[PDB]
């Protein structure tokens, strides 16, 4: 019996129920509500009632841990929401708020249902309010499998992570018809809101998958990292890997020349456990890396610069990416580990015309507000305000480390030499820049002041990180009483 | 003593001293501050920039540096400027030991010419043939019949293989002489031809020699260097199959006789060419310390390093030809960073992501430790894998097994070629030739495929690994123990093979066709997220490797080759048919610079060939030199952006057409 799904598969596409079956465990899905009708009675809609009413909501179970989910249905009315569709979603989110369980939704709606009038707006508003209230209480993940237009786009935005499917998905606020009507330009749906556009240009989508099957397979892996609720502790899984594994290849990663580049992944991979990195937003703002990883069987958060791309310089997009990652990680009590290599901020008129001052402050706010244990490692250099922003010791950092060839200075040697000698005799470059770099572009001064705990061999990083992360397991820090902060938007 | 090399041999020397209780010193270049031989040494001194000239080749630095160690002797090594006069002269200026042969023998034998003179000095069965011009076809036929050889027609003034044709009969002799005279008159202005005993099919047998400054000269057992690519050898073996004492004893005696002839001290080695009729040809003799001796040392125990350093002090050896014997045979291979399947593309500048050497009853000499890199201006050799044995089958099987346990990550290599060559039944037949490689690899290189049972075993191991890694993620006792998987390699699911699994213990399963099917109870032992995977069904034993996965596709290595097996359940299998398979853009067009900057260095030339992975140029921006390369293409048609063109802004630096 394979009835009524032949029409769907013929278009090389899967069904909502099949997606739900693929996500959860083999036999642990219990559909909650299945016999519900729209009761519209307008515009010749009194007929063609549907039992499911276009939504599939259940409970399910992943890796032995509970979950909640819902999936849109494209065959029935195009997946449009109504006064009645939104009730099921509201009930699921409320139940997942009472119990410490997350929510995952597979969006496929074609837009609002016009035949209901303003009831669709009512349902949208209720879903928006539930998302707003419960953000930071239970993790929310959203996946977009098909078209997603109109005002329905906003609820995925408030969710913590949004993923996209490559061939047959798109998302935008207004359709290309209106764009043609007002501006006069003919742009296709994919050219407007395709997965690539949101992966590279707008920065909304947190990832892209080639197929639905791969999407489910990796969504399970992502779910294996998250904590169940706000009050539950960070999960710890058994692992045969051990902190005594030898990592001596880190002694040679940093080149002896100051103008040559290297890949920061060569430093990230040895420290964490084998094959346990899940990069977030891999194709957007490549000069910074963010993602999840495990250290001795417990999930941690990774944020590191990359001198491979644009000399590892902070920017607007990198600031937004890092700020969102830090805020989410702190909201759910996940340790943060950072690797620092920054020469400063990206210079340019477009930057000031785009508001670098606002955006660069977001990362600093996220780092200063955080109360989870932090570990910082300075590999090569840290200059100016970039050193302050990237989790400096003064921002209530727990432990800070440096490598023997690091440099921590106010600015580059040339600018310091220029400002320290206004009209000093010519040729001052040769006998002053070298001396200043020798005397003050070294971690000795910063260690004398007390800004780094110790200068360590690069081969001891795994040992030190495991020791510190084990000791810091029970830190309790609290901020002054506030209704909420006022972050620079 | 101080060494002069920076490869595996240097480590070997600083290792022989262990027993000899000899403190050692090792110099290095700037790039090699993290080489193993630096830390293995007792003392280290820098020799300037790592370019070859200043590095080690800078005699002045080296000889000058030889004034602080106190060492009364200094090894000459085997590479770089080893056994050199300009160097021997300098070391005898400061009156220090050379730990090597004497000058007169070295210049008398390593010289390109007059080697034939020493050869014919006592004849020593040197190249045979009519020594003179053949002015008539009658003379050519008569001298061909004299020895009935394949003629070996070669020009008197020609060299390098030009003007040579192989004649098997008299008519072939006449026709090939007619072609040879026409070729040589145009190419080398000489019509003078010579006829010599051509070899049916060569084996390039090599005979080892050792000696001493006092006496007790000994002949070491011979070796093999038949396999050769681009005049570089790959696989070696000391006791070749075509070994008769009638020849071999005379080979050793004649090698020793030639030794005292030029009063050679530190013998290099003797070269020969051998036909199925058991001949020998002493010429192309070597005067350098060949490092293929590990094989001989495995069949003898004759520590060449110890004996030569002992002879460097004017003492006789500790061994005589009377006790030298054979305890089996050994196989040795060389591991290159040369990517064979990709047109022998060189892969350099890649530190070892992570590597582990095979150490099961085998020997490995290498200078590349974990976290080490290979520059372009050096030898791309990785390791020198040699395994002891007594029987061909025994020694080979060992190599087979030892090849699969060599984990190399971070750069390519030629291990697949070595594996395929060893596994070939032609190689295990017993005899080979010097044209063996290109004879068995006509068009490029193509690795041999898998039989049905091997692919089935790979499927079974993949299913076991999938289940073992799956059980890790589950919490407490809420974990499964049995599934039914559908494995199919390839993007089109070629050969869907249903598989079961039961996981009766930690490292035991009950693999079968499906439910209610007979079970076999194999065994797999693998640490999560690690490379090596040991699996043993009954007696058979296999070792596979685990590269990575994306939870639907598994990257597993079988017989030194990468595959991507798909492990999916019933639902995933039945649904993967209804999935779009888009084709990525195949654009052969101009390449643009991603970001603004300055071009300071260029690598490729305008309108010539380009291959994948080749660096093209280097922009420098905000104090940082990048290096955009050629992802993949055959050639280009474009106009180069000149040096110092601070324009960029996503311009067309190179245009591919
Ligand atoms: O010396 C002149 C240019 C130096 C720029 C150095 C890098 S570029 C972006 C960042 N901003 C700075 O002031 N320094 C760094």
């Amino acid at each position: 019996p394979t009835a009524a799904e032949d029409l769907r598969h013929k278009k090389k596409r899967l069904t909502a129920m099949e997606r739900v079956q693929l996500f959860c465990d083999p036999g642990t899905f219990r559909e909650r509500d299945a016999l519900v009708e729209h009761e519209c009675h307008n515009f010749g809609m009194e007929k063609r009632k549907v039992p499911g009413d276009g939504f599939i909501t259940g409970t399910g179970k992943v890796f032995g841990r509970p979950v909640f989910l819902f999936s849109h249905d494209f065959t029935v009315f195009g997946g449009s929401l109504s006064r009645t569709n939104a009730a099921k979603v509201v009930r699921i989110m409320e139940e997942a708020a009472k119990i410490g369980v997350p929510v995952i939704g597979f969006n496929d709606s074609g837009g609002a249902r016009i035949h209901e009038g303003v009831d669709s707006l009512a349902g949208y508003a209720d879903i928006f309010l539930r998302n707003t209230l419960f953000s930071g209480v239970i993790p929310q993940i959203s996946v977009i499998m098909g078209p997603c237009a109109g005002g329905a786009v906003y609820s995925p935005a408030i969710t913590d992570f949004t993923f996209m499917v490559e061939t047959s998905s798109y998302m935008f606020v207004t359709g290309p018809e209106v764009v043609s009507a007002v501006g006069g330009k003919l742009v296709t749906k994919d050219e407007l809101g395709g997965p690539h556009v949101h992966a590279t240009k707008s920065g909304v989508s947190a990832g892209t998958f080639p197929n639905d099957i791969v999407a489910m397979a990796q969504l399970r892996r992502l779910y294996s990292y998250l904590p169940l609720s706000n009050r539950d502790p960070v999960p710890v899984l058994p692992t045969a890997d051990e902190r005594y594994r030898d990592v001596s290849s880190l002694n040679t990663v940093v080149p002896t020349e100051v103008k040559e580049a290297y890949d920061m992944r060569d430093v990230i991979y040895p420290v964490i456990d084998h094959d346990s990195f899940f990069e977030i937003q891999p194709q957007f703002a490549k000069n910074i890396i963010c993602g999840f990883a495990r250290v001795e069987g417990r999930s941690v958060c990774i944020i590191a610069n990359q001198p491979k791309v644009q000399a590892g310089v902070l920017d607007i997009d990198s600031s937004v990416k890092g700020a969102r990652m830090v805020r989410f990680a702190d909201a759910f009590n996940i340790p943060i580990i950072t690797f620092v290599d920054v020469p400063g901020f990206l210079p340019g008129v477009q930057q000031e015309y785009g508001g670098i001052i606002r955006h660069g402050a977001k990362l600093l706010y996220a780092y200063a507000e955080a109360t989870v244990p932090k570990v910082t490692i300075i590999t090569r250099k840290a200059y100016g305000g970039a050193y302050d922003v990237m989790s400096s010791k003064h921002l209530r950092g727990d432990s800070n480390y440096a490598w023997p060839h690091a440099e921590i200075a106010v600015m580059g040697a040339a600018g310091a030499c220029k400002l320290l000698y206004s009209k000093e005799t010519a040729e001052q470059q040769a006998q002053r820049i070298a001396d200043y770099e020798k005397t003050f572009c070294t971690p000795l001064s910063a260690a004398r002041k007390g800004f780094v705990d110790a200068v360590i061999d690069p081969s001891e990083t795994r040992m030190r990180v495991c020791e510190d992360l084990e000791r810091l397991a029970r830190k309790q820090l609290q901020n002054p009483w506030k209704k909420h902060g006022n972050i620079p938007l | 003593v101080l060494v002069a090399n920076r490869g595996e041999i240097a480590c070997r020397v600083m290792a022989t001293c262990r027993r000899l209780g000899i403190k050692t010193v090792a110099v290095y270049s700037t790039a090699d501050e993290q080489a193993k031989h630096v830390k293995v040494a007792d003392e280290s001194v820098c020799i300037g920039p790592p370019a070859s000239v200043e590095s080690y080749l800078c005699i002045d630095k080296i000889v000058d540096a030889c004034k602080k160690t106190g060492a009364q002797a200094v090894h000459p090594g085997y590479g770089f400027l080893s056994e050199n006069g300009e160097f021997q002269s300098a070391l005898q200026k400061n009156n220090i030991v050379f730990v090597g042969p004497d000058a007169h023998s070295i210049e008398s034998m390593g010289d390109k010419i007059e080697s034939k003179r020493l050869a014919q000095r006592a004849g020593v069965t040197c190249i045979p043939g009519f020594i003179g011009e053949v002015k008539t076809h009658e003379d050519l036929l008569r001298f061909a019949r004299e020895i009935g050889y394949p003629v070996m027609i070669k020009a008197s003034g020609g060299g390098g293989g030009k003007g040579m044709r192989v004649a098997y009969n008299d008519t072939q002799c006449v026709e090939y002489y007619d072609m040879c005279r026409e070729e040589a008159k145009a190419a080398f202005h000489s019509d003078k031809m010579l006829v010599e005993r051509f070899i049916d099919h060569p084996r390039h047998i090599e005979i080892q020699v050792i000696a001493d400054r006092r006496g007790n000269t000994v002949y070491l057992p011979e070796r093999e260097c038949s396999i050769q690519r681009r005049n570089q050898k790959v696989i070696e073996e000391a006791p070749s199959v075509l070994l008769d004492a009638t020849t071999r004893k005379a080979m050793g005696e004649e090698a020793v006789a030639m030794a005292r002839a030029v009063q050679y001290v530190s013998a290099g080695t003797v070269e020969n060419v051998v036909n199925p009729q058991k001949q020998f040809y002493f010429l192309e003799m070597n005067t350098r310390l060949q490092v293929e001796h590990p094989i001989t040392e495995e069949i003898t125990g004759v520590d060449l390093v110890e004996q030569m350093l002992r002879a460097a002090a004017d003492l006789p050896l500790s061994i005589t030809q009377d006790d030298i014997t054979i305890n089996g045979h050994a196989t040795e291979c060389r591991v290159y960073a040369e990517d064979p399947m990709k047109n022998y593309f060189p892969s350099i500048g890649r530190l070892t992501m992570y590597q582990e050497p095979t150490g099961a009853g085998v020997r490995c000499d290498s200078g590349i430790i974990e976290g080490s890199q290979i520059s372009v201006y050096y030898d791309p050799l990785i390791c020198k894998l040699s395994t002891w044995g007594r029987d061909r089958a025994e020694c080979i099987g060992r190599m087979e097994k030892a090849l699969d346990e060599y984990v190399i990550r971070g750069l390519r290599h030629n291990i697949c070629l070595l594996r395929d060559v060893v596994t070939e039944p032609r190689y295990r037949s017993g005899s080979i030739t010097t044209n063996y490689l290109q004879e068995q690899y006509p068009n490029g290189f193509k690795k041999a495929e898998l039989t049905a049972e091997e692919m089935q075993l790979m499927y079974e191991v993949a299913a076991c690994v999938h289940l073992k890694r799956e059980r890790l993620h589950y919490t407490q006792g809420t974990a499964p123990s049995e599934r039914q998987l559908y494995l199919s390699v390839g993007a089109g699911q070629e050969g869907e093979t249903p598989v079961y699994v039961r996981y009766l213990d930690d490292s035991h399963f009950e693999i079968g066709a499906s439910k209610h099917g007979p079970f076999r109870k194999m065994e797999v032992v693998w640490k999560a997220s690690y490379p090596i995977i040991r699996v043993k069904d009954g007696e058979a034993e296999t070792v596979l490797q685990f590269w990575g996965t994306n939870e639907v596709t598994y990257g597993m290595q079988m017989r030194g080759t990468t595959f991507d097996v798909n492990v999916m359940s019933d639902l995933q299998s039945t649904l993967a048919h209804f999935v779009p398979i888009t084709e990525a853009t195949t654009n052969t067009k101009q390449i643009l610079s991603p970001m603004p900057g300055v071009i300071v260095a260029i690598k490729v030339q305008p309108g010539q060939m380009v291959v994948a992975g080749e660096e093209l140029l280097t922009l420098e921006a905000m104090k940082m030199r990048n290096k955009i390369h050629a992802q993949a293409d055959g050639k280009v048609k474009e106009v180069k952006v000149k040096l110092g063109a601070t324009v960029e802004d996503n311009e067309v630096l190179v245009e591919l057409e």
